[PDB]
């Protein structure tokens, strides 16, 4: 894969790269990386997974869906992967480089955050950098999204709060407004439904 | 084409603007502060490259060859020196889509040929 | 949309004096053979010349000619603003406009950059970019069914833009008036109606809690797209 | 330029056929799907010079339950249209004793037109439309349901059944696309009839405002 | 007709709905309840199917009246279920398929 | 208007003001001079054109 | 307020870090030979954050090796170690690059939650 990403880029430096329909040419590129890199971390995992015994414990708890998933062994055994900030590769946030341990203009897997190690294996410090950025990521998320869904789901129940089902059926506001003849446009509790399949329909 | 530079009077030292003599039929640039006037030789007043068609080889320096943090080949010898060793280094420069086109700087001292492949 | 900025490659001002004899040595040819003949107005004529020169790749990629180009500029300001071209055979593309009757090379400057921005060449305004691919989904594929009475996902081209003019997409040539939508709700509810946003609102809620493979029950997303519909116009939760 | 422009032209009619039989208006089969090429025989494909002009693609229908009860619609050449151009309508449509229009606009309408359109409401109600709207049948849009005008016997119908006064129904604005499409005004009750992935079938009322 | 019925409500060929009672779960509770034998020939009578599948979508009201408005919204409340029950309570599927007595 | 004017928000003032006029009342009437301060290789037009709407928009 | 980290500056391809140093660094008890020393040799350096834009860096000195293919071959600094790129609750838990990064943020505030003796002097 590393090899593949070489090429890609000597590919790219040569002007032997040309564009796909709807991405400039540094979109096309990074997706021909991403896409190998990609394709990368799924055959590791694919052959880490494949080694797995049946006494294996990680598999014991994917298998049952108690715990755990298939890119988690993947990262635990074969490789962690790519890390990504907002979407993309490490930003150079550096001039030209995303850290000071590397050359510039190097869009290398290993200069972008491409963690070819496993967590068993162990992160290098720059591999541990670029994990600690994408991990910082879903922790940024996860203090941001609640404040805005909160809010969100405070002004769904504010607007709907006083609808109900009335004992002639038909949903209604406060206002006495009809909001549904039918509840659901049939009438029926969402709980009691079921998945089934209509045998005349295909 | 080409770019049309500004000129300026010199008695004031203000820019001259454009200016159309229609007794004689011929284009002046003449200073809106002082009195002067001048013949002028280009005949064009404004051009506009939408398309940037940019030479970036003229924005480049001779002095990014001393930064120890750009890479080194072996590979492109220099065309004007004949020195192995030279820096590349990508466009890195807003307006240019086609970006991933690699610049060479020759690290000889005093030669500072640059040039692309 | 397309203007005149993304298909030109580079416009500048000249002080011609006289057409006959131009400033520029390779627009010579052309010129001559358009001036030989009176078309217009000669004593008409202003010496600032305003020569842009296209680029054959952008004329190529929209099928557009300087024909087309010529009748758009003349259209969009009469006869004050003569404008001239050579065929579409020159190694060049390349076109020359004058003003006929703030002074004279100051207004060459503004409407040339007037004309870079506004001079809608072809589409249709507001749309940035269009992309037209084969939906491998079944879900914008086209479901037909055959003579023998069984679902066939129809494999056809689909065009996704970046901008919306439904109003104008819809009335089109070869476009689907009937299944032809959009993502923004509101245009929906301004072009097709209250019962129409109802169900695009239902179905872009739907395709929001879906995407992370999610449900929800169907009675849920209906309350909710009734009551911001149930008024006669779109009761936004705010 | 101008085989676009009679083809715009053949679209507005067909649109405006399609709309007047959905008002139920006495609309033929063979105009309600006129083919382009019937439309330049019987018109012509110069619209530009002036065969077709726009004065002769004027339409009148009568209705299917009252022959007196007829409609125009008149396709002004101007683009903006002014009051003097109503007034002149209005006249032609009292000297004819027709009491409903259409006029089809191609780039828009004047204020004081339009305070004229509004305020002489209960001796002509004439209706505004932009040519752009009319090159599109909206109601065979996949997202607009079946809409319905309900009879005032079948609204009295529907509020003794349900037991409810008109201000509880939803609601429809009378400048809703569909509501304008089938001209009806406030007071007025839609039925919407769609399609229901829970039910099959659901039929909601809406009242016009 | 309810084929084409649903043909036209779900333009898509998406079979998976939701709905109320699971019949077919449902027919295999009564298949075991009364240990039906899926090899031997059934004793239901088709017409029985038929006249009983009739009653029961008479008995499954949710919009209450005998008034032709009732009746169209009853109509329209049931119509994806009722259309699922008689594709799947069909004489012929009872028959041959659940062999139900 | 015509091109991108530049402008300067100085402190203590509630109103942009251009360049030019900044470089005016610091004692640099000429145009030669302010662009000698802001332009400092005369071989470059495209910095040339860019301040240009500047000096157009205080004469 | 400029923020700074110590490194090790680096000739041609090699440390100035000799081994006299460390031997020197080893009786830093008996000959005060102390860090200001090891400063004052020339041999480290602190490089602020915008000066790190204009260095390149060695992770170890096995970068400054001769390599089948090289990387750089033109170094200028060196780190002292990676693991100083961690903070002071970072720098308590082992193997911290065998963790997912967000484990180690809920240790790094974890471990100020943790009890121990706070201080020596706690009687008082
Ligand atoms: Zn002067
Ligand atoms: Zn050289």
């Amino acid at each position: 894969a590393k090899q593949d990403v070489i090429e890609v880029i000597e590919k790219a430096h040569n002007n032997e790269l040309e564009p796909t329909p709807g991405n400039t040419l540094r979109q096309t590129f990074e997706n021909q990386v991403n896409r190998i890199l990609n394709d990368a971390r799924d055959k590791t995992g694919s052959s880490a997974q494949k080694s797995l015994s049946e006494y294996n414990n990680f598999k014991s708890m994917v298998v049952s869906g108690a715990k755990g998933s298939k890119i988690n062994i993947s990262q635990v055994i074969a490789v962690v992967g790519q890390q990504n900030v907002e979407g993309k590769r490490i930003p150079f946030g550096f001039k030209h480089r995303t850290l000071p341990h590397f050359i510039k203009d190097d869009y290398g897997p290993e200069s972008r955050g491409f963690v070819e190690n496993s967590y068993l294996a162990g992160l290098t410090p720059t591999e541990f950098f670029f994990h600690a950025m994408g991990g910082r990521e879903g922790l940024i998320d996860t203090a941001v999204k609640t404040a805005e869904t909160g809010y969100i789901q405070r002004r769904l129940i504010k607007s709907m709060e006083s609808v109900m089902v009335k004992y002639d059926a038909t949903v209604r506001n406060s206002i006495n407004q009809v909001v549904q003849l039918r509840y659901g446009e049939d009438g029926l509790a969402g709980e009691s439904v079921e998945f089934q399949n209509l045998a005349t329909l295909k | 084409p080409g770019f049309v530079g500004i000129r300026f009077c010199q008695e004031c030292n203000n820019m001259l603007y454009p200016k159309e003599d229609k007794e004689n039929r011929i284009l002046l640039y003449a200073c809106r502060n002082c009195d002067y006037q001048q013949e002028a030789d280009n005949s064009c007043i404004y051009v506009n490259k939408i398309t940037h068609e940019v030479d970036e080889l003229t924005q480049i320096i001779a002095d990014v060859s001393q930064d120890p943090t750009l890479p080194r080949t072996e590979d492109h010898p220099c065309q004007k020196c004949g020195h192995k060793e030279a820096v590349f280094f990508q466009s890195h420069s807003a307006r240019a889509e086609d970006a991933m086109r690699l610049y060479y700087v020759c690290t000889a001292p005093h030669c500072g040929h640059r040039w692309t492949e | 949309h397309t203007t005149l900025r993304k298909v030109t490659a580079n416009t500048a001002i000249y002080y011609d004096p006289n057409p006959q004899s131009t400033v520029v040595a390779e627009d010579q040819e052309w010129v001559n053979v358009y001036y030989e003949m009176p078309d217009f107005d000669v004593a008409r004529i202003s010496p600032w010349l305003l020569r842009v020169e296209l680029d054959r790749k952008h004329m190529t990629d929209r099928k557009l000619t300087m024909e087309q180009i010529a009748e758009k500029i003349n259209a969009g300001f009469g006869d004050d603003l003569n404008c001239i071209f050579n065929d579409d055979n020159a190694e060049k593309l390349v076109l020359r406009i004058r003003i006929m009757n703030m002074d004279d090379d100051v207004f060459l400057r503004c409407i040339e950059s007037n004309m870079l921005t506004d001079m809608t060449l072809q589409g249709i305004e507001q749309i940035s970019k269009v992309y037209m691919h084969l939906p491998q989904t079944d879900n914008k594929k086209k479901i037909i069914i055959t003579e023998d009475g069984e679902f066939k996902a129809l494999q056809e081209w689909i065009l996704e833009t970046d901008g919306v003019s439904l109003m104008r997409v819809l009335s089109e040539k070869d476009v689907d008036p009937v299944r032809t939508t959009s993502n923004d709700i509101v245009e929906i509810f301004t072009v097709l109606g209250i019962e129409a946003v109802r169900k695009a609102l239902e179905r872009e809620l739907y395709h929001v809690i879906s995407f992370d493979g999610s449900y929800v029950n169907y009675r849920h997303l209906a309350l909710l797209c009734d009551t911001m519909t149930c008024r006669g116009h779109l009761m936004a939760i705010t | 330029d101008d085989e676009e422009e009679t083809y715009r032209l053949w679209k507005i009619r067909k649109t405006i056929m399609q709309l007047c039989h959905d008002r139920g208006y006495l609309v033929t089969q063979d105009e309600l799907d006129q083919t382009l090429e019937e439309f330049k025989a019987q018109f012509g494909d110069k619209p530009s010079e002036g065969r077709p002009r726009r004065t002769d693609l004027t339409v009148l229908v009568a209705h299917n339950d009252d022959p007196t009860d007829q409609m125009f619609v008149f396709f002004p050449e101007e683009p903006k249209v002014g009051i003097k151009t109503i007034k002149v309508y209005c006249q032609r449509m009292q000297e004819e004793n027709i009491t409903r229009a259409l006029i089809v606009v191609q780039q828009g309408m004047t204020p004081s037109a339009k305070q004229s359109l509004v305020d002489m409401a209960p001796k002509y109600i004439l209706e505004q439309f932009l040519q752009q709207e009319l090159l599109i049948n909206i109601t065979e849009h996949e997202l607009v349901p079946e809409h319905v005008v309900m009879t005032k016997e079948e609204v009295t119908e529907l509020l003794a059944r349900y037991k409810l006064r008109e201000n509880q129904l939803p609601r429809i604005q009378a400048g809703d696309p569909v509501a304008r499409y089938f001209g009806i005004k406030r007071g007025q009750v839609v039925k919407i009839i769609r399609p229901s992935e829970t039910a099959g079938r659901y039929i909601t009322y809406r009242l016009v405002q | 007709e309810d084929r084409e019925v649903l043909r036209v409500i779900f333009p898509t060929g998406d079979s998976k709905v939701v709905l109320p009672c699971n019949l077919l779960r449902m027919i295999w509770n009564a298949q075991k309840i009364f240990h039906i034998n899926p090899r031997l020939p059934s004793d239901l009578h088709p017409i029985k199917v038929v006249e009983g599948v009739k009653e029961l979508s008479k008995k499954l009201v949710i919009v209450n009246g005998d008034d032709p408005l009732s009746r169209q919204a009853q109509e329209n409340a049931t119509l994806l279920f009722n259309i699922h029950l008689r594709s799947t309570l069909c004489s012929r599927r009872m028959a041959e398929e659940f062999r139900l007595s | 208007a015509i091109g991108q004017r530049i402008v300067a928000t100085l402190p203590y003032i509630k109103q942009e003001v251009p360049i030019i006029i900044v470089f005016r009342a610091l004692g640099f009437v000429s145009d030669r001079d302010i662009l000698e301060h802001i332009i400092y290789d005369f071989e470059d037009p495209e910095m040339m054109e860019m301040v240009k709407p500047s000096l157009d928009e205080a004469f | 307020g400029r923020i700074c980290r110590p490194l090790l500056i680096v000739e041609k391809q090699k440390l100035l870090l000799k081994k006299r140093h460390i031997d020197q660094l080893k009786e830093r008890e008996y000959n005060n030979y102390s860090w200001q020393d090891l400063v004052a040799s020339g041999v480290v350096e602190y490089i602020d954050t915008l000066e790190e834009e204009t260095v390149m860096l060695a992770m170890t000195p096995d970068d400054l090796q001769e390599k089948e293919v090289a990387y750089c071959s033109t170094y200028t600094h060196c780190e002292i170690h990676p693991s100083m790129i961690l903070g002071v609750c970072a720098s308590i838990i082992p193997f911290p690059d065998h963790n997912q990064s967000p484990r180690n943020t809920y240790q790094s505030a974890m471990g100020k939650q943790a009890m121990g003796v706070y201080i020596t002097n706690f009687h008082v």
